């Protein structure tokens, strides 16, 4: 793609979606049903149980681990960043001091039950002392909520576990790299003492979980392009170059050109001009700051090249670039300027050879300093420290102050005054001007040397994410014209990463690490719930892809399943963030109450051949549910419709053999006694022997009360109903308003903040004086 | 009336590299991004530009301008240098040169300037 769109997508992260909570998270309300005695008739009064406030739950026990992967989503959807009660609070119009509680829904059940006639006077009391409590000294307030104890433990889990931290004027003055800080090119001011109760959120710096630097080449490819064009975004601009003209012009006076010959020239002059210049500044910063390798072009006939390329290899270390374009240029260079000024045999290197030919050419030169320059330029490498938690590559000390510059001069100068035994007089002058037009530049290719060195250590201090150094799959083409543009036009304009820039580079990189790992997190957390609820018939590459399309940097239609694949066996082994894991836990603890507070779906059916007496549940009368399924062969239903083996359940229904049918099922609720008398419920179990079909099962649940239509029979028979069918399930458990009262405490006020550095105001010190780690000017040359 | 909206225009568009002059024709390039930050007065006058548009019974020009500044891209901001430079194919204004100077010379001249400013300039 275009480097404008890359780069637009880099710089259009966000920092991280804040949440807040607005109503108090409900899987259960209460909700008033008619009771009925022990002898099924039904009381006056009726009384409060907890349901399901959306009960959605599915047929199949696959289905309801889907359906509770769902709820897990939402849940996660649901976590809030911070929580101020104040904001849920309501007016408790039955309240003695007309206080507030949380959320409206809580308003809504108080409102209700105290309206109710057949409330205790008791609760109507304990109503009319819920109020809520300020503590304005430690800035805390707690107000009363009804809450499902599930509900409380959810809600309970998001307020003491917020993600808000104190702010103050300290934390953002640290939130700034220490390098940044440490320099003293930059005046850095602030004009806003951060109050006491201001609050911020840490962004997720942890290093890659994934290492995508290892085995995901294209994948690596890809973030490693990002990072070139963000470096390139912020790479400054150089100003104040060389006339082109003017430098032409003098370069014709030392080459002693013939005239006209200007434009036509390109043994020396081909490719010299600012934008080459300034691409070449920008190309060896951007891939050093992200470690992406670099091609070299050039034309051996252009002598200049080759003297450019000596100083390139000097100072940049040679594993930046791809072994067959740094092998090229090492070749050209020693059989057009080594070999030939020493009268050496021109070298036969072979392709593929195991050393490159300045390695050779080091052991085959006698000369000290060419010598040594050859042996510097062959172990130059970055080192990788680690500084501030952050891996990164640093140039070797000499680079920095340029004091490498001198070398390659040494060696140059020595090139200088050799014979060339072998050549015609006319290639030594065309050697000696090549190397005239790089040495009239010393100073200023010091200067470079060490401006180079500076810009790259002052971005690199801004990356946060760690640079591992890996050839990558494709390249970015270095041009050696540029790079003798930019030694022939470099002024001694001192140009520095400008404060707002690298605040806005480290912001971006800050952005791009968060969303890489709460993507992770995110991921991780999915599949491992996936794994532990046992949804084996789910395929994770929906996870993958969303990952992926989430990080907003790769094309997913290049991704095959395969790599998905294997970032999803990267991510299973990755820990679960603390807070989605506590949630998942929380589910994990509660998915079975959440399951039987259902009122569409049965855990099972116990299919026995005697008369069991229906049971006394207040909220049912006489019912035939089964508490559990204790005494009873169990025959799991997932089972047998994943594997269609009905041999076993056929042979039980045909030789009517007590069993109990473990599974998610749907119940008919039928409240005729006629239709008990029947023993309808017994009949509906033909059909699986019939058809070989268990999702079609649909056991019968009794519900016998003075509601039925023949009632009269339980009232003048003083028979109790028996059944020799079963539902296995729960009954609802009673609401007890005092028993659901919690004092939800939650800080009374704060302010949240985003961007710490927009709270910061950054100058630079003049140019002309800015210094290098060395404690001297970066440019020095007048 | 339909070149003024250009003034505004040319600031609503963020820059996504750019070039730099360096000598009298010669661009060095820059992956430099900058936002366009525009505060309200700025939308008020090119409502004011637009509206005097349509007070001058303009209804495709503005209806172009208004189309483009849903997202004020680059990419079509060709659209709106085609309006910017069919404006000036109108013709010339070759009125009287009496209205044309006092046009020119038509100065409200008072004693009631900073001294201070024009001594120091």
């Amino acid at each position: 793609e275009p480097k404008e769109s890359i780069l637009k997508k880099l710089e259009d992260i966000k920092p991280e979606q804040v949440k807040k909570q607005t109503k108090l998270f409900r899987i259960f309300e209460p909700r008033q049903l008619p009771v009925y005695r022990a002898n099924g008739e039904k009381e006056l009064r009726n009384r409060w149980y907890w349901k399901l406030k959306r009960d959605t739950l599915p047929d199949g026990d696959y289905d309801v681990r889907e359906y509770f992967l769902n709820l897990y989503d939402q849940v996660l959807t649901e976590m809030p960043d911070y929580l101020l009660l104040k904001d849920m609070a309501v007016e408790n119009k039955n309240s003695r001091d007309a206080g507030k509680v949380v959320d409206s829904e809580t308003a809504a059940i108080c409102d209700a039950i105290f309206q109710d006639e057949e409330t205790e006077g008791v609760v109507r009391r304990f109503i009319a002392e819920m109020r809520q409590r300020v503590q304005a000294d430690r800035n805390v307030v707690n107000y009363p909520s009804i809450l499902h104890p599930i509900d409380h433990a959810f809600n309970e889990y998001f307020l003491q576990h917020q993600l808000v931290e104190p702010l103050n004027n300290d934390i953002i003055f640290n939130y700034i790299p220490e390098r940044i800080r440490n320099d003293v090119n930059y005046i850095l001011n602030m004009d806003r003492n951060l109050p006491s109760t201001a609050r911020y959120i840490r962004p997720n710096l942890l290093q890659d979980r994934l290492n995508l630097h290892d085995n995901f080449e294209s994948l690596w490819d890809t973030i490693t392009t990002s990072n070139y064009i963000l470096a390139r975004s912020v790479v400054p601009d150089l100003k104040e170059l060389v006339s082109t003209e003017a430098q032409i012009q003098k370069m014709s006076q030392d080459l002693q050109l013939e005239a006209l010959t200007i434009q036509s020239e390109t043994q020396f002059l081909t490719g010299i001009n600012s934008q080459a210049a300034n691409d070449c500044f920008k190309t060896l910063i951007a891939a050093m700051l992200s470690q992406r390798t670099m091609s070299l072009d050039f034309v051996t006939t252009n002598y200049m090249s080759l003297i450019s390329g000596m100083w390139l290899l000097t100072v940049v270390p040679n594993d930046m670039f791809i072994r067959e374009s740094l092998v090229a240029c090492q070749l050209a260079i020693i059989n057009t300027i080594i070999y030939p000024a020493f009268g050496m045999q021109r070298m036969h290197y072979r392709n593929g050879d195991p050393q490159t030919p300045f390695q050779i050419a080091e052991q085959q030169i006698q000369n000290f300093q060419v010598a040594n320059w050859l042996h510097f330029v062959n172990n130059n490498q970055f080192r990788q420290v680690v500084i501030d938690g952050v891996l990164n590559q640093v140039l070797n000390d000499n680079i920095r102050n340029g004091h490498v510059v001198n070398q390659l001069m040494e060696a140059l100068m020595q090139l200088s005054r050799q014979q060339f035994p072998t050549m015609p007089v006319d290639y030594k002058r065309s050697i000696q001007r090549g190397i005239l037009l790089l040495s009239n530049r010393l100073g200023q290719l010091v200067d470079l040397t060490r401006l180079l060195a500076y810009n790259y250590e002052t971005l690199m201090a801004c990356i946060t994410m760690n640079m591992q150094h890996v050839q990558t799959l494709t390249t970015e083409k270095l041009q050696l014209t540029s790079v003798t543009s930019l030694c022939m036009l470099i002024g001694n304009a001192t140009v520095i990463p400008s404060p707002q820039t690298l605040f806005h580079y480290y912001n971006v990189n800050v952005n791009f690490h968060s969303n890489y790992n709460e993507r992770i997190n995110d991921a991780v957390a999915i599949i491992t719930a996936a794994n532990r609820l046992n949804l084996y018939q789910k395929k994770m590459k929906s996870i993958v892809e969303d990952f992926l399309k989430r990080l907003q940097i790769f094309d997913i239609s290049r991704v095959p399943d395969d790599q998905m694949y294997r970032l999803r066996d990267r991510l299973r082994l990755l820990p679960v963030e603390i807070r989605r894991l506590d949630i998942f836990n929380l589910i994990l603890m509660n998915m079975e109450q959440i399951e039987r507070a259902s009122d569409k779906i049965a855990q099972g059916v116990i299919i026995a051949y005697r008369d069991m007496q229906l049971e006394r549940d207040e909220m049912y009368g006489y019912v035939n549910i089964a508490r559990n399924l204790d005494g009873f062969q169990q025959i799991n239903l997932e089972e047998l419709m994943r594997t269609g083996d009905y041999a076993q359940i056929t042979n039980m229904l045909l030789n009517n053999q007590p069993v109990a049918l473990v599974g998610a099922l749907p119940f008919i609720t039928d409240s005729s006694v006629i239709s008990l008398v029947a023993k309808l419920d017994a009949t509906v179990f033909a059909q699986i022997v019939k058809l070989r079909k268990v999702d079609t099962l649909k056991p019968i649940l009794y519900k016998i009360n003075s509601d039925s239509n023949d009632f009269y029979l339980v009232a003048n028979y003083d028979w109790v109903p028996t059944s020799t069918t079963k539902v296995y399930k729960q009954i609802p458990q009673q609401f007890d308003f005092r028993a659901s009262m919690h004092m939800l405490t939650s800080n009374l006020t704060f302010t949240v903040y985003s961007d710490l550095l927009a709270f910061v105001s950054a100058d630079t010190v003049e140019p002309i004086n800015a210094v290098a780690f060395d404690n001297m000017r970066i440019m020095n040359e007048l | 009336l339909v070149s003024s909206p250009m003034s505004i225009l040319v600031a609503l568009v963020d820059i996504n590299g750019t070039f730099i002059t360096n000598e009298e024709l010669e661009l060095e390039f820059s992956n430099k991004y900058v936002r366009a930050i525009v505060p309200d007065q700025t939308f008020d006058e090119l409502k004011q530009m637009l509206d005097n548009m349509r007070k001058a019974g303009l209804t495709d020009i503005p209806k172009m301008i208004q189309d483009w500044l849903v997202d004020c891209s680059i990419e079509k901001f060709p659209l709106m240098a085609k309006i910017y430079s069919w404006s000036f194919h109108v013709g010339f204004r070759k009125q009287k040169m009496l209205d044309a100077a006092l046009d020119q010379l038509k100065t409200e001249y008072t004693e009631d300037v900073d001294d201070e400013m024009y001594r120091e300039y």
